[PDB]
């Protein structure tokens, strides 16, 4: 509740196991 | 410097 | 943001707007890193060439916003500033070295679907993701094109987002005459890479973020700092290296509670 414990995990995405329209593009750059 |  | 796109709802819940109270204007972007600590560029708060020297009472921040213009009823939050902290070794005279500042909210903000902090990078994350070619994400409410008022003291209706590749250090250095330091990195596409995109006027202080494949967490690796124009061929956006200044960040934070 102060921040760092659950930071970086978006309520409307990571929490709901949903991905945004372009986050794929980032992961592809990290792999390919 | 030069900030936008 | 130039050549970006409409952010999704809650896509960037750490996004913060820096505002002047009077007269009421949007100054810079920023990021929520805890329920009371906001991260931004130092030149947003202090830049003597432009008579800029904002104290705490000059500013307020708006958190959880999506539209630039319209009021978001039980979504957005207005927070006041308790204290401003600028990096002591921040250098505005030459190259905006160590362009970073912390702002402490007078009261803690409550998290929601639209308000949620971003992670600060650790060494492992910084070591893994800070590689040339690897893409990070830039968000802001700045101009959509370079204007004549750029680098001198239209606009989107909703929050903009663009993904940009970290650029090799020597390429960054050759692209500009400004002395770049390892407290900076740069990102953006090269002329022959086809794709485009850049931050612009008003995006300053905003977050450059990357999503860790190891823990699925979004980390803020950079702060929108400076750039010659917007989305120019052969030019790149320069970003404050957050991890390399993380020691300062923690020092400030630990004395006044995160
Ligand atoms: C900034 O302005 C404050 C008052 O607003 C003043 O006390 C301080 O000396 C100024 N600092 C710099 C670096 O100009
Ligand atoms: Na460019």
């Amino acid at each position: 509740g102060s921040g760092e414990a659950d930071c970086g995990l978006r309520p409307l995405f990571e929490k709901k196991s949903l991905e945004d329209k372009t986050e794929r593009e980032l992961l592809e750059s990290y792999i390919d | 410097a030069k900030p936008r | 943001i130039v050549e970006g796109s409409d952010a999704e709802i809650g896509m960037s819940p750490w996004q913060v707007m820096l505002f002047r109270k009077s007269p009421q204007e949007l100054l810079c972007g920023a990021s929520l890193i805890s329920d009371r600590w906001v991260l931004t560029a130092a030149h947003c708060l202090l830049y003597p060439p432009w008579d800029k020297n904002f104290t705490e009472n000059d500013l307020l921040v708006r958190i959880g916003k999506h539209s630039r213009t319209r009021y978001e009823r039980n979504i957005e939050k207005i927070s006041m500033l308790e204290k401003i902290y600028i990096h002591p070794r921040y250098n505005w005279r030459e190259n905006l070295d160590r362009d970073i500042a912390l702002m402490k909210l007078k009261k803690p903000v409550a998290f929601s679907d639209y308000i949620h902090p971003v992670c600060l990078p650790d060494r492992e994350t910084a070591a893994s993701l800070l590689q040339a070619g690897y893409k990070g994400r830039v968000t802001g409410w700045g101009n959509l094109k370079e204007t004549w008022t750029a680098n001198v003291g239209g606009q989107p209706s909703v929050l903009q987002v663009v993904n940009l590749p970290i650029v090799e250090r020597p390429v960054c250095k050759d692209s500009t005459r400004i002395r770049i330091t390892d407290n900076m990195f740069c990102a953006g596409y090269k002329p022959d890479e086809g794709k485009r995109g850049d931050a612009c006027e008003g995006d300053s202080g905003g977050p450059f973020v990357m999503k860790s494949p190891f823990n699925n967490r979004w980390y803020q690796m950079g702060i929108v700092s400076w750039g010659e124009g917007c989305d120019r061929d052969g030019k790149y956006g320069f970003y404050t290296h957050v991890f390399r200044l993380k020691k300062w960040i923690q020092k400030v934070i630990d004395q006044f509670g995160e």
